[PDB]
């Protein structure tokens, strides 16, 4: 059993007139670069 | 008496130089608010690999 | 007496070299606001790979 | 006594270079708000690939 | 005594080179709001490939 | 008696050198607001990996 | 079992005037550039 | 049994006259570039 | 059991008079490019 | 059992006077580009 993973959680943004950025990301990892 | 160019700019990456007789000469010239992963090489082999590149990337004027 | 080129740019990449007789003069020239990876070699062999790019990319004007 | 071009530009990418003579001479010029992955070689063998690629690409004028 | 050309551009990508007596002489030019996978060579053998590109490329005026 | 480019810049890269003659010359040169992981070799052999880079690139003018 | 997600949840964003970006990724990762 | 998703829930957006952008992305990942 | 999904779930846009995008894209991957 | 799959799921667009766009894509994957 192996877990990753992210949780964001209401946004509450009535009347918005400037900017907003909601970003939510997830990398999985077990990469492996080689150069013989 | 060669010479380059004449200009200017804004924002954007500008290349201006004396490049005659070259092999790729010239330079790599990049812009403002940007993402950009680069590699320059003289070999035998080469390999360049990339992922996952998120932005917003945005402009308001008011 | 050879010379490049004249000129303005606002936003966009711009050339403006003196590549007379040259094997792919000029250089890469980028513009503002972008995600862009980026190459240049000279080699026996050469590989370029990339996924996964996300952007807005917008403007408002008030 | 060769020059290139006269011009000027916005938001596209632009070439006012000298290239008399040349093999493929000129530049990679590009614009503002874009995705674009790039690769330039001299080679034996080359090899590009890509993918998975988004955006929102808009404008508004009030 | 030779040049290029002339001139004024909104949005697009402008190529305004002295090519004369080139083989393929110019530059690669591109316009603002875009996606461009892009690849140039001078190689034995050459390969590109790529998929999966989405936008939205709109514009509103009020 | 040769020299390079002569201009202004904001924001942006900008390459005027005296490239004259060379493999490759010129620089990599980047501009404000921005990630570039970035990699310049003389190599049998030579390899470049990157992932997981997040931004906002925002500007906002009142 | 392995597993890599992203959960993000209820967006409330009413009379929107200016600019706002919701921006969900999952990138799997088990990769392997080679170079012999 | 190996999993990769991405779950994105609800926007509420009534009365918009600005720009909004949803979206929402997913990416498989076992790739093996090679070059001999 | 391999999977690769996008789940995005309920768009409220009543009234719009600006611009929307709801964009969902899904990718599989185990993709190999080779140059020997 | 090997799965690629989009699912998007109600759009409520009533009096639309704008512009909307609702996207959706799917593209499998074990694609080989080979150079010899």
């Amino acid at each position: 059993l192996d877990n990753v993973a992210t949780y964001a959680g209401q946004f509450n943004q009535d009347y918005l007139s400037g900017m907003a950025a909601n970003m939510s990301g997830t990398f999985g990892g077990a990469n492996m670069p080689n150069l013989y | 008496g060669n010479q380059g160019g004449f200009g200017n700019s804004r924002g954007g990456g500008a290349g201006l130089g004396n490049n005659q007789g070259s092999n790729m000469g010239g330079g790599m010239n990049f812009g403002a608010f940007s993402i950009n992963p680069a590699m320059m090489a003289a070999a035998q082999a080469a390999l360049q690999s990339s992922w996952g590149m998120m932005g917003m990337l945005a402009s308001q004027q008011n």
